[PDB]
RNA sequence: AGGACCGAACCGACUAAUGUUGAAAAAUUAGCGGAUGACUUGUGGCUGGGGGUGAAAGGCCAAUCAAACCGGGAGAUAGCU
RNA sequence: GCUCGCCGGAAGACCAAGGGUUCCUGUCCAACGUUAAUCGGGGCAGGGUGAGUCGACCCCUAAGGCGAGGCCGAAAGGCG
RNA sequence: ACACAGGUGGUCAGGUAGAGAAUACCAAGGCGCUUGAGAGAACUCGGGUGAAGGAACUAGGCAAAAUGGUGCCGUAACUUCGGGAGAAGGCACGCUGAUAUGUAGGUGAGGUCCCUCGCGGAUGGAGCUGAAAUCAGUCGAAGAUACCAGCUGGCUGCAACU
RNA sequence: AAUUCCUUGUCGGGUAAGUUCCGACCUGCACGAAUGGCGUAAUGAUGGCCAGGCUGUCUCCACCCGAGACUCAGUGAAAU
RNA sequence: GCUCAACGGAUAAAAGGUACUCCGGGGAUAACAGGCUGAUACCGCCCAAGAGUUCAUAUCGACGGCGGUGUUUGGCACCUCGAUGUCGGCUCAUCACAUCCUGGGGCUGAAGUAGGUCCCAAGGGUAUGGCUGUUCGCCAUUUAAAGUGGUACGCGAGCUGGGUUUAGAACGUCGUGAGACAGUUCGGUCCCUAUCUGCCGUGGGCGCUGGAGAACUGAGGGGGGCUGCUCCUAGUACGAGAGGACCGGAGUGGACGCAUCACUGGUGUUCGGGUUGUCAUGCCAAUGGCACUGCCCGGUAGCUAAAUGCGGAAGAGAUAAGUGCUGAAAGCAUCUAAGCACGAAACUUGCCCCGAGAUGAGUUCUCCCUGACCCUUUAAGGGUCCUGAAGGAACGUUGAAGACGACGACGUUGAUAGGCCGGGUGUGUAAGCGCAGCGAUGCGUUGAGCUAACCGGUACUAAUGAACCGUGAGGCUUAACCU
């Protein structure tokens, strides 16, 4: 009851094209300023949707 | 399973959740703005936006609570004072929530839980 | 509720506060006994004022349940005690000269109510 | 007073369960039990191969044992493979 | 820094065997701790082990080992 | 073989409760881990809840739950007269008052006393400490309130008991 | 019967029934006095048969809690 | 001159035992299973001494004969001894038909009800209690039956492990004895990191061709299928009577299966209250943590069965056995040949659910797009710019939707999730203040105080412009219409 002879390189190219990550392409930007972030989350400059909520 | 059950049973046993979200409440009074996992800064939520309504109440029969489960030595004159008219008082929506994005080399989504008024 | 290899308390005259229930009857597979319906009862003591010996194979039916007696409304109507009354095989009719029983409304839905009738609970 | 009734420390194997490519060269969790004795134990010794040790199973003798382990005669012998 | 939690006959304190540079500050982050590592009993340096009286030795010696003169044995070895 | 749920010698064990080294909150003291984040389905492992029925389950009450403390009561057969026996079967338990406004148990000044002088000796009972228990009344689902903590009876092969 | 086929002998008791249990019997194919005989209590890590309480063993499970089944990241096997 | 006679003789000199062992070889060789055969086994038919008060053949059969079966008890020694788990116990399948029950009805020593016997048929069905290792057996009560067989007399990469079939013990017997035993009991393991074929839910492609969106066809598959009790017809048929039925005409049940949580129970570790030990806010009160959710006492929302509601349809088509019409081969006769008609719990629909990968890739409706340039040179192929509809994707808030995915609600054209407000269910009159009572404790202010899921109210917190994918009327033809 094992594995007896070794499965096919295109069955493990096909078990393999299952994925869903993605490239994030086009990134979002601030209605202020040109800076990139994915849609919901903060911009490392404290720019956020117009509204601006991290001061320096 | 769970058919009514909306509490959140995140991760490790009941009593360290507790522990945890009992001393994150009062972490969050001392800073106003507190950064944590998405899901901690949600689980924060719950329990502690009736602990803000308890503390509205300047009446000597309510000052004998909001004391059980969170103590600080700086929060003593604050209490049925100014939690009212800066948080209580607004009835309802004591908090907000934001994602900040993921946490440092690894996949864990990390957000920032603050108060919904900040002091002038 | 009452089953296969219960010991009961006898709604019959002059009976002992043990009898055996060794068979639930109805023909097909049945797990529990029910109100007004029959059941199969052997004699585990026998006291000398009774008309029946130990260790005899009768025929019985259920006269109160602790689960008490419920259809019609839900307004359910309770006993503290389960007991079942005796029955002859051939002649038909319960045995005895008294029964301690509620009587109620299922009992007298059978061919019973000459026999069962000197005291009405409810 | 006690080869005495229950019982910590101390000891310990009987049932049950978990573990079983494990944490594991035999443990873990719960219970029942041994606890002035024909007991247990800290420390150092003494008993060896057909010999030891055994209120005695051919059990135990450093995981091994109807005869341990290593090194030699030994590349012994195999009408067979 | 403030706050919380658990153990508390231990998840504490002291002594010993057995191990062996492990202690401390001063840095380093390739490899190690089946990770992150800025930490470290890890790398690599530098500093540290102050005794008349403490544990050993002293002096006697149990079990046992050795063993003269002497004995047994080719002998290894052994008795006393 | 490992920074391994393991193995391992000697000395120590306070407070509150409690007979106590059982057992908990604790004390002094220590640690928060040498993968982390999250989630949550059939199923896997243990613990928790248990209605009405109950040993029917099973080879077997195995396993599990109930009993459980100790002062006062009350106890068969058989027996090597010891035992069986905590047989079996019952009462009581907080708090307060009234029993003994605190009894039993342990401890005890001066004086009386005997001398030798003296860390006197010895006689005694003012004082100190202090069980376990009882009864009434009121309160609860429940007072041996938690942890801790005995299932009971009968027939019988065989084996002295440890 | 720790000794006995057909045998669950044959009878009695317990039981709705009972190859089991308890008690007798003799016709032991083959017990027997130190290769001992027979009996008695507390007692037995002893075995068989019943009664009661109590109870998720079971009718029949139904729902919870702490840990795995899932998933993503880090470090990433073995038998074959 | 050696019965050395094991005789063609292994040495002035050699016997037994191993289930305590153990070594090389093996289905060459047995056992538990696979094949072959069917004497044995059970059955039928030819046939008939007889039984069956008559009568051989309703029913049953001594004798002789010829088969039906694979299928047992045996025979047999092929493939298997580098290793097919055996009996019984639990838990659960698939195929036969030699039919136990369920539907059909024939023959009869069948008036009727029945009994005896026969064969069309495997769609549905086919207990429970005690004794034993247990089948095999026995006993008590239930039943429309308490059918038989194949599948290693079905289910150990299934559960159990008492017997048989481990080391140790203990009894009876045979032997000189180690041993041996158609003599027997006590304690005695059950392994598994799932690859491939399969099965059961669920993603993602390619496809119908210019792209999208909403929904529905039915070639075909699955599910479903029996039955207990009672009453009317009716005391009808048959029959003095005794006794007592088909035919169709309803109601009500169980195992079993499904659904909901409304009742009735249960549980319900986000919750109300009491309490023993203790710690903590200085201490006291009030109050919280721990001690198994300390002990609990309880429980909303939810879920659940032990609760309640319901369930295996009516109808249509076509058959087998079987009954027939009309009729020729056989001038009669004859269910058959030509030609017509009926019939079973079977068979197929209808029912209920799936279902175009039905590649044999179905069908309607709706939405959208009317751009140019270059190269080889060409009805083929490649490149460049311009800037893009319909729609999707992304993102939340989170779900009655989940392991991951897939899927629902909606996102300020805002009640999607939560908090807050008014209240429910469920707990139980507290705190603070005083009063009665040495006091425990009780009383008034007080139906107090407390709240999550249920009901209603409310933008108080939170929920991106839209990037990105997607582009420009989309190859050929048969036939008709519009232009």
């Amino acid at each position: 009851a094992v594995q007896q002879n070794k499965p096919t390189r295109s069955k493990r190219g096909m078990r393999r094209s299952h994925d869903a990550l993605t490239a994030v392409t086009s990134l979002s930007v601030d209605k202020t300023s040109g800076e990139k972030h994915l849609r919901h989350h903060i911009t490392a400059d404290g720019y956020y949707r117009g509204r601006k909520v991290i001061a320096k | 399973m769970r058919h009514r059950k909306s509490g959140r049973q995140l991760n490790r046993n009941s009593s360290h959740r507790q522990a945890m979200f009992r001393n994150m409440a009062g972490s969050l009074v001392r800073h106003e703005i507190i950064k944590t996992t998405l899901p901690k800064a949600k689980e924060l939520r719950r329990v502690v936006e009736p602990l803000i309504t308890l503390a509205k109440t300047d009446s000597v029969a309510n000052r004998r609570l909001a004391f059980a489960r969170t103590r600080d030595n700086e929060i003593v004159a604050k209490l049925f004072n100014e939690l009212g008219p800066r948080f209580a008082s607004r009835a309802g929506g004591y908090t907000r929530i934001l994602k900040c994005g993921f946490r440092a080399g690894d996949n864990a989504p990390m957000a920032y839980i603050e108060l919904v008024d900040r002091s002038e | 509720m009452i089953q296969e290899q219960t010991m009961l308390n006898v709604a019959d005259n002059s009976g002992a506060r043990r009898v055996m229930c060794i068979k639930v009857l109805g023909g097909s597979h049945r797990r529990y006994a029910g109100v007004g319906d029959i059941i199969k009862i052997t004699i585990k003591e026998a006291i000398p004022r009774g008309k029946v010996k130990k260790g005899d194979v009768l025929k019985a039916v259920v006269v109160r349940t602790k689960k008490g007696v419920r259809r019609p409304d839900g307004s359910v109507i309770r006993f503290d005690g389960n007991a079942c009354v005796l029955l002859n095989n051939n002649s038909e009719q319960p045995i005895g000269t008294r029964i301690f029983g509620p009587v109620t409304r299922e009992l007298r839905s059978e061919k019973f109510m000459k026999i069962i009738s000197l005291a009405p609970e409810v």
